């Protein structure tokens, strides 16, 4: 039958000090007990990440912007396990309200490109700002922020800048949040995303990982053209993990005469 | 029954037994004549479109 493969134990005690004991055999139908809230799970990561989360029974609290792109996310779940409630970044009720049970809380908040509505400042350290002071509001434990790599502090780029502005500002008013920045991403060096989400799962339930920066790259590295051939800090071994490699990934006369034709 | 057949010239041709129809033989590339294999025998068509 199911295991948890997801946790290492039954009893778990959380940091806050809240108790937390897992019922039932690992699967569906069973609850680990963890709430957690993954902030963009319509994107393309959030979506492996509580694929994995939600898969045991962690009761998942999503927030969403889009009613519509919300949808496939009720069938990685059991009853009662994916909740759906929506949020605003602008609004801070409903980040308040978005919190307020957590456990552990991840964001993924992150647009490569300027908005009408939101520039890079807007997003990247503004908005992690925003919910990482409502993660200090009520001492969630275990908050986890997701970053890009080369997210240097002052850059050409005002991408990699406002990444690295926004690391800052997580790592300046929480002490206790963990930031980890992955590889380039490719789903279907580079890294696999469902290496970066089991990753992001092995990041999120075990001590000790506390306030360390993560480097999650690939096994080996490439060039533009070498990739484009082919079509035509703590790394993985911390957490017990080997990277797929991406080239295997990358798929990813007389019978005749003996044959009727005219009938 | 003749040991050398002739060929209107000085010259050697083949004798054709029912020997000359085999999947060695087919497919030597050579003029429309003094060749054998013939597309058509009863050994050859092998109950085609069957
Ligand atoms: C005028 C008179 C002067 C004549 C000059 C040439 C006359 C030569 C002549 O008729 O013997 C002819 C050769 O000739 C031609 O091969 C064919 C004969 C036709 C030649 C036409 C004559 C040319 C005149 C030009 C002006 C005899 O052939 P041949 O027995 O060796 O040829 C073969 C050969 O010996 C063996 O295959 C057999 O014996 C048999 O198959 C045979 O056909
Ligand atoms: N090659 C890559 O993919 C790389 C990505 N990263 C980072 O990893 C994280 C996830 O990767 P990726 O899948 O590519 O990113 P996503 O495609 O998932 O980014 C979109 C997600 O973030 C939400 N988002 C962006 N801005 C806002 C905003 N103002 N308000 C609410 N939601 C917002 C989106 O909301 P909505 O659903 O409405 O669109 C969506 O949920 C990102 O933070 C990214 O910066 C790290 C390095 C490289």
């Amino acid at each position: 039958m199911n295991s948890f493969e997801n946790l290492a134990q039954d009893v778990n005690i959380t940091r806050s000090g809240k108790t937390l004991i897992a019922k039932g055999t690992g699967g569906r139908s069973s609850r680990t007990g963890y709430t957690a809230t993954v902030f963009g799970a319509n994107g393309f990561l959030g979506s492996y990440l509580t694929a994995k989360l939600a898969k045991h029974g962690t009761t998942v609290v999503v927030p969403y912007r889009e009613e519509m792109a919300k949808r496939h996310l009720k069938v990685t779940g059991d009853l009662g396990v994916v909740n759906f409630l929506e949020m605003d970044l602008r609004n801070l009720e409903s980040i308040d309200e978005a919190v307020r049970h957590s456990d552990i809380v991840v964001n993924l908040i992150g647009r490569e490109y300027e908005t009408k509505n939101f520039n890079y400042y807007d997003v990247h350290v503004e908005g992690a700002r925003r919910i990482a002071e409502a993660v200090k509001k009520h001492n969630i434990a275990r908050y986890i922020h997701v970053s890009a790599f080369n997210a240097e502090i002052d850059s050409p780029s005002e991408f990699n800048h406002t990444k690295g502005l926004g690391e800052q500002v997580t790592k300046d008013i929480v002490p206790w949040a963990t930031i980890v920045r992955p590889a380039p991403m490719f789903g279907r060096n580079p890294v696999h995303v469902i290496d970066v989400a089991a990753a992001l799962e092995r990041i999120c339930f075990d001590d000790s990982t506390v306030a360390q920066t993560f480097e999650l790259y690939g096994p080996q590295k490439f060039t533009q053209k070498q990739i484009i051939d082919m079509v035509s800090a703590k790394t993985f071994n911390d957490l017990d993990l080997t990277p797929m490699e991406l080239p295997d990934l990358m798929f990813k006369e007389n019978k005749e005469k003996t044959f009727v034709h005219i009938l | 029954q003749d040991p050398i057949p002739s060929g209107a010239l000085g010259q050697k041709v083949p004798h054709v037994d029912e020997s000359h129809q085999d999947l060695l033989f087919r497919t030597s590339h050579m003029v429309e004549d003094l060749e054998t294999y013939d597309e058509d025998s009863p050994i050859n068509t092998s109950d085609a479109n069957t």
